[PDB]
C-alpha cells in the first residue's frame, strides 16, 4: 500500500486525544486504531437516538475549528429541523497559509476522522456523506479511499451499519487548486461538479446545501471529536481545559520557532506559552515581532499573551500560528498575504475581484519602491474597499490582515513611503 | 474524432459511476486525464463532457477556473514550489535557484525534454516543512541543493 | 545542554567519517538532512536486505573494533540463521589511547544512527541496542536526543518511509568494565549481569542476545555503511588501496605536536601519521616506540609500517600512542600491566592470577624491590596468561609487554642489574 | 522500611519501561540511584531487585562487578582521574597533586564535608587531551593548578 511522499510534520500533545496516534507520523491502520478502542464510540452511538447525540455534542460546547467558531451542536439541530433527505460534508480542503492541522489527522489517523463522519451523519439522519480534500494532498485521498475500503469491511459502513438500520456511504471527492472551495457554499457548488463559486448566504447549507437538500459542512477537526464527546460523555469532555471553550484544540505552528509543527493544547493555554514553552522559542532566540493567524489577522509582540480560544479578546481563527522575528520586513510579509487573496479571489464580486487585484498590484510596486503618490494613496483606498457587496467571507477579510500591520507597524510602512 | 486510450476511459467510466451522479466526478476525471497525458488535451474535453452528459463548455469552464490543471504545457514531472508566506520566509528562493542550478529553469518553464516543469503554488500545507514542493504527488522539504539534487534523480 | 567534552582535535584527508565530525560540537538533524543525510538510508530501503549485504561485501568494509572481521560476511552468517536477529552497536571504547568512535558518537550521531538504521534492516533486525561506556555520558545524552530527533523525522519506529520495516533502537550505559567491549561479555550486560565472555563458538550471529543471531559491530564500522550505500561498493574501494579500503580513523595521542583523531585512508605509513598528519614529535625528540593500544609495541625501526589490516601492517584499532626517547619503557608496562590487571573478568585462573601477578611484580622490579625469583616468576607469568582463556583479554594481556622485552632489552637489563 | 522517594522511584521504573525486559534496565538503574544518593546504598538493592524481579544476590553481584559503583563512600562530586598510560606520561602526577593542594586528598579520599571524592579510574578515552579527569559527568584536560581551580569553583 504505497503512498506518495509526506514530510514528517512533528506533532505534540499534552491531551493524547486527537494526536494520541497522529504524534507518530505514518498511517495508521484499522487494527491499530481497533486495538486503541476505536469505533466503540460509534458502537456506543448507534445505541442513542440521533436527538440525544445532538444533545451531547451541544452540551461539550465543541465550536467549529474550521475558522468561524460555530456551535456544532446548534448547526447540527438547524439541520434536522428541515426535511430530508440530508447530506454531511467533511471539510477537508484546508489550504489557508500556515495551516496544516488537518492534513495529520486525515493521513495518520483516517479512522478518527471516519468515526465522527459516521456518528455525524446519524446524528444528523445523513444516509451519504462527504470528504471534500484539496487536490494538492494526494497521500490523503489515497489513505482515505483505503481506510474507507477498511472500515466497509469491518461493518462500519455500507447497510444496515452493526444491526442499526443505518445505512451510509462516504464518499471522497477532491479539490484542484483553488482555496475558494473550502467556502461551505463553493465547496458544494464544486461537488454537484462546477466551479467553486459561493452562494448567497442565508439560506445556510443547513437549509439549503447539495442538491438544496440540508446539509451540514463541518471542518475534519471539528469531526475528530465526536468520537471523544461520545465515548467519555460531554461531562468529562467538557473538563478538559476551560469550561467555557472546552475540548482539545490543534495549533499548527511555522516560520521563526525552533519546533515548527502540529501541537495538541487546551484553549486556555496562551499565544505566549504556544510559542515559548510549547514550540521551543524563536530561531536564534530573536524577538518576536508579529504572529499571523494564518491570513486573517496579525498581533504584534504586545499581544502574547491572550488566550487560544473563541473568546472576544482570544486568539481565535483556526488557531493557526505563524511567527515572525525581528529582522522579518512586515511589509514583505503582507506583499505575500496580499498575493494570497490575488490568486484566489474567484471574481464574482466587483470590489473583491479587482479589490484583491489592485492590493497586490499596487503593494508589490510600493514593495520594490516603485510606487507613485496616487499609488500610494490608491493601495490605501483599494485595501479599504475589497469588502462592499461582497458575498462570502474571502472578500471580508482579504484587507483585513495587512490594515492591522499598517496600523501596529506604522514606522515600517512610513520607511517604504519616505 | 480523438479518443480515450481503453486503459483511461475505464478509469474514468470508473470516476464516473463512483458518485451518485455522473456530473461529480469532473474533478476526478480531469484529474486522471492529466496524470496520463502530463497535461490536459483540448481535444479531450470533448469526450470528457460526453462521458459526463455536460456541455462542452461547462466543461472548459471547469478546466479554467481550477489551478492544478493545465492546457498548455505537457510534462512528467510537476515540480510545485510553494511560494506563499511561510516558505518565502523560510527560503522559497534558496529552492528555485537551487531548482535553476540543477534543471536551467525557472517558474513557469519546461525542460527541453520536457521532463521537469517548475509550477509556482499557493500554500501547500507543509508550513512547518518550509520550503515545500512537491513532484507530481509527492512532497518534500527543501534542505539544499545537494539534497534536492538526489530527489530529483529519482525522476527517470 | 551536555556534559563538558574536551575538544579532540580531528583532522580528515578524505571528509567522509568526519566531514561534520571535524568540528567539535554536536551536529543535529537538520544540520545532518542539509548535507544529504538519510538519503542512504532511503536508498537502502529501495533495496533488497541480500542486495545490501552484496554491496557491503564487496566493500572490503573489515571490523574497526581491533579485529578486522569482514563485515559482510559477517553479516551473512547471522542470516543464514533464523531469526528474530539482533543488531548490537558497541561503543564500549576503553582501550588506553583510543577515542575515535567517540567523535562520531557525540558530535555527528545521526551518520551513527543512519548506519545502524541501515544495517539492521540488511539483517532483518527490528530490535538494536547501543551499548555505550558508563564514562561516556555526554555521549550517552547526545544519542538519545538523537534517537528522538530521528524518530520525529519518521526514520524509526513502525512501516519506516513505508518501506514496512519496524525498528527500534536502545541506548544501554556501561559501568565501568573495558571486558564490556567483548562482544559477549556485552551480550551479558545487555542481559542485566555481570559482563562474563562466554566461549566461542558459538560466535554471537549464530547465538548472542537472548540465544538470538545477533551481529556487534564497532561504532566506526557501522558509520562507513551509509557512504558504500550512497556512493556504492565499488567507489567506495576506490578509496585507499583495493585491499584494504576505505576511511579509517587513527586515534593519536602521546608525544606529538597535534594529538587528535585523523581520518585517512589505510596505506597511510605509521611514519606518516606520526610526522605528516600530528605534526611530528614533542621537542622534535626521537621516537622510542608506538604503542598500538595495549595491544602492541612497534620499535622507531617498525614505522614504515601500513595502516592497514595486513599481516605485516599496523592492524589493531589504528590507536597510535607515541613515546619518545626519555619515555621509560619499563615504566610504560606497568601501566599497561595495570590495565589488564584491573580489566580480567576472573573466569579463567591462568587470566586471573597472571593479570594481578604481572602488575605485582612489575611494580616491584620498576621499584627496584623485585627478588631473583621475582623476576623469573614475572617472565613465567607474562608468558602463561593466556592458557585455557576464553576471550581475546587474556590471550593478549601479556603481549604489548613481551614485545617490550624483546624489542628494548638494554632498558629492561638496567632493571635487573 | 527503605523506600525510593517518588521522584527516584519514577526515574527508576521509567528505565525499566525502556528496555523490552525489565532486567536490562539495572544499570540505568544503579546509575540513577548513584547520581540521586551520591553512592549505592546497601538498603536500596532489595527494592530495585523487586522492581527489576530479579534476585537481590545477582543485583548484589552485579554492583559488586561494576566499578563505577560505589557501596562505601557518599560523595557529592566524583572527581575520576585517569592514571593509565598516556595520561600518566602526560602527567597525571602533576593532576593528583595539584588536586592535594586544592582540596587537601588523596586517591580513594573523600572531603570532610562529603563534597569531593578523588576517584582513580582507567582510560577514559580522551587520550589526546591528557591528562584527564572527569567532575561527575563533566569531562576536562587538566592544564595547571589554577585552572582546575577555576574548573572545581564551579561545583558547589
Ligand atoms: N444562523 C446560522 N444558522 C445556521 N448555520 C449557521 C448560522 N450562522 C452560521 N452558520 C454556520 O456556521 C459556520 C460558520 O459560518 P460563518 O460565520 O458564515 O463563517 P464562514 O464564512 O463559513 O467562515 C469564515 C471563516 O473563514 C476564514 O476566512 C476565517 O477563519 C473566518 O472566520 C458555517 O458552517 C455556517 O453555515
Ligand atoms: N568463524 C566466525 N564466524 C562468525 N563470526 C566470526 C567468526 N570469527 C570471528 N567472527 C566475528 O568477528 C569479530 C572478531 O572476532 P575475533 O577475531 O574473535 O576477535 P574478538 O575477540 O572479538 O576481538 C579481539 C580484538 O580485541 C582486542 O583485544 C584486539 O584489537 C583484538 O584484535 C567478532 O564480531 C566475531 O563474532
Ligand atoms: C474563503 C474561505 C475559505 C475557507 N476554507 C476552509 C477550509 O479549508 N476548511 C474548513 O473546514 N473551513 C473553511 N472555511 C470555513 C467554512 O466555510 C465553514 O465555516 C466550515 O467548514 C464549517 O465547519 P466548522 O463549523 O466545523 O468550522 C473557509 C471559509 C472561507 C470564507
Ligand atoms: C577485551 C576485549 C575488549 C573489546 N572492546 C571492544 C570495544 O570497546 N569496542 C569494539 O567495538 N570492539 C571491542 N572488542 C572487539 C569485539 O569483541 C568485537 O570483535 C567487535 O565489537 C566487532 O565489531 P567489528 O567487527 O565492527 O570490529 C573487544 C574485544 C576484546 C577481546
Ligand atoms: S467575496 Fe470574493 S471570493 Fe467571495 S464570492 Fe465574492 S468574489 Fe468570490
Ligand atoms: S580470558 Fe580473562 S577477561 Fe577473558 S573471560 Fe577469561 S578471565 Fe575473563
Ligand atoms: S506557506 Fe508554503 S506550505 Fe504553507
Ligand atoms: S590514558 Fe587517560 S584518557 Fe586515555
Ligand atoms: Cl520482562
Ligand atoms: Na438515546
Ligand atoms: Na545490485
Amino acid at each position: 500500500r504505497s503512498y506518495p511522499a509526506i514530510p514528517r510534520i512533528y506533532a505534540e500533545t499534552t491531551l493524547n486525544m486527537l494526536l494520541k496516534r497522529a504524534k507518530k507520523p505514518r498511517v495508521h491502520s484499522i487494527d491499530e486504531y481497533l486495538k486503541d478502542g476505536g469505533y466503540q464510540a460509534l458502537e456506543k452511538a448507534l445505541n442513542m437516538s440521533p436527538e440525544e447525540i445532538i444533545d451531547w455534542v451541544d452540551k461539550s460546547t465543541l465550536r467549529g475549528r474550521g475558522g468561524a467558531g460555530f456551535p456544532t451542536g446548534k448547526k447540527w439541530k438547524f439541520a434536522v429541523q428541515n426535511p430530508g433527505p440530508r447530506y454531511f460534508i467533511c471539510n477537508a480542503d484546508e489550504s489557508e497559509p500556515g495551516t496544516f492541522k488537518d492534513r495529520i489527522i486525515i493521513e495518520r489517523d483516517p479512522h478518527l476522522l471516519i468515526e465522527g463522519i459516521i456518528i455525524s451523519s446519524y446524528a444528523i439522519g445523513a444516509n451519504e456523506a462527504y470528504i471534500y480534500i484539496r487536490g494538492e494532498y494526494p497521500a490523503g485521498y489515497y489513505i482515505l479511499r483505503d481506510a474507507i475500503e477498511e472500515a466497509k469491511k469491518k461493518g462500519f459502513l455500507g447497510k444496515n451499519i452493526l444491526g442499526s438500520g443505518f445505512d451510509l456511504e462516504i464518499y471522497v471527492a477532491r479539490g484542484a487548486g483553488a482555496y475558494i472551495c473550502g467556502e461551505e457554499t463553493a465547496l458544494i457548488e464544486s461537488l454537484e461538479g462546477k466551479r467553486g463559486h459561493p452562494r448567497l448566504k442565508p439560506p445556510y447549507p443547513v437549509q439549503k446545501g447539495l442538491w438544496g437538500k440540508p446539509t451540514v459542512v463541518n471542518n475534519v477537526e471539528t469531526i475528530a471529536n465526536v468520537p471523544f464527546i461520545i465515548s467519555m460523555g460531554w461531562e468529562e469532555y467538557r473538563y478538559i481545559g476551560p469550561s467555557d471553550y472546552a475540548g482539545p484544540k490543534l495549533f499548527p505552528v511555522s516560520g521563526k520557532v525552533k519546533k515548527p509543527g502540529v501541537y495538541e493544547l487546551p484553549m486556555n493555554t496562551t499565544l505566549r506559552e504556544v510559542i515559548f514553552k510549547y514550540a521551543g522559542g524563536t530561531l536564534g532566540n530573536k524577538k518576536v515581532k508579529a504572529v499571523f493567524s494564518g491570513a486573517l489577522d496579525c498581533f504584534s509582540s504586545e499581544e502574547l499573551d491572550i488566550p487560544m480560544d473563541y473568546s472576544p479578546l482570544g486568539f481565535g481563527g483556526t488557531g493557526t500560528v505563524i511567527v515572525l522575528t525581528e529582522e522579518d520586513d512586515i511589509v514583505e510579509a503582507a506583499l505575500k498575504i496580499a498575493e494570497f487573496y490575488e490568486h484566489e479571489t474567484c471574481g464574482q464580486c466587483t470590489p473583491c475581484r479587482v479589490g484583491c487585484y489592485e492590493q497586490a498590484n499596487l503593494l508589490e510596486k510600493i514593495y520594490k519602491g516603485e510606487a507613485t503618490e496616487q499609488d500610494w494613496e490608491g493601495f490605501d483606498f483599494v485595501n479599504r474597499n475589497i469588502q462592499p457587496t461582497s458575498i462570502c467571507g474571502l472578500g471580508a477579510v482579504a484587507g483585513r490582515l495587512i490594515r492591522q500591520t499598517l496600523e501596529k507597524f506604522p514606522e515600517e510602512w512610513e520607511k517604504y513611503r519616505k | 474524432e480523438f479518443e480515450f486510450p481503453e486503459e483511461l476511459k475505464t478509469k474514468l467510466q470508473e470516476h464516473i459511476n463512483y458518485f451518485p451522479k455522473k456530473r461529480q466526478a469532473i474533478l476526478l476525471c480531469l484529474h486522471e486525464i492529466q496524470n496520463y497525458y502530463g497535461y490536459i488535451p483540448p481535444e479531450s474535453l470533448k469526450p470528457l463532457a460526453d462521458m459526463l452528459e455536460l456541455p462542452l463548455n461547462h466543461v472548459e469552464g471547469v478546466v479554467a477556473f481550477y489551478d492544478m490543471f493545465d492546457r498548455e504545457d505537457k510534462a512528467k514531472y510537476r515540480i510545485r514550489v510553494c511560494v506563499s508566506i511561510v516558505c518565502h520566509l523560510m527560503g522559497t528562493n534558496k529552492l528555485l535557484k537551487a531548482l535553476e542550478n540543477i534543471l536551467g529553469i525557472k517558474p513557469g518553464e519546461v525542460t527541453p525534454d520536457g521532463k521537469f516543469k517548475i509550477v509556482p503554488v499557493q500554500c501547500l500545507g507543509a508550513c512547518s516543512e518550509a520550503p515545500v514542493f512537491m513532484v507530481n504527488d509527492d512532497e518534500y522539504k527543501f534542505e539544499s541543493e545537494v539534497q534536492l539534487n538526489e530527489i530529483l534523480s529519482r525522476y527517470t
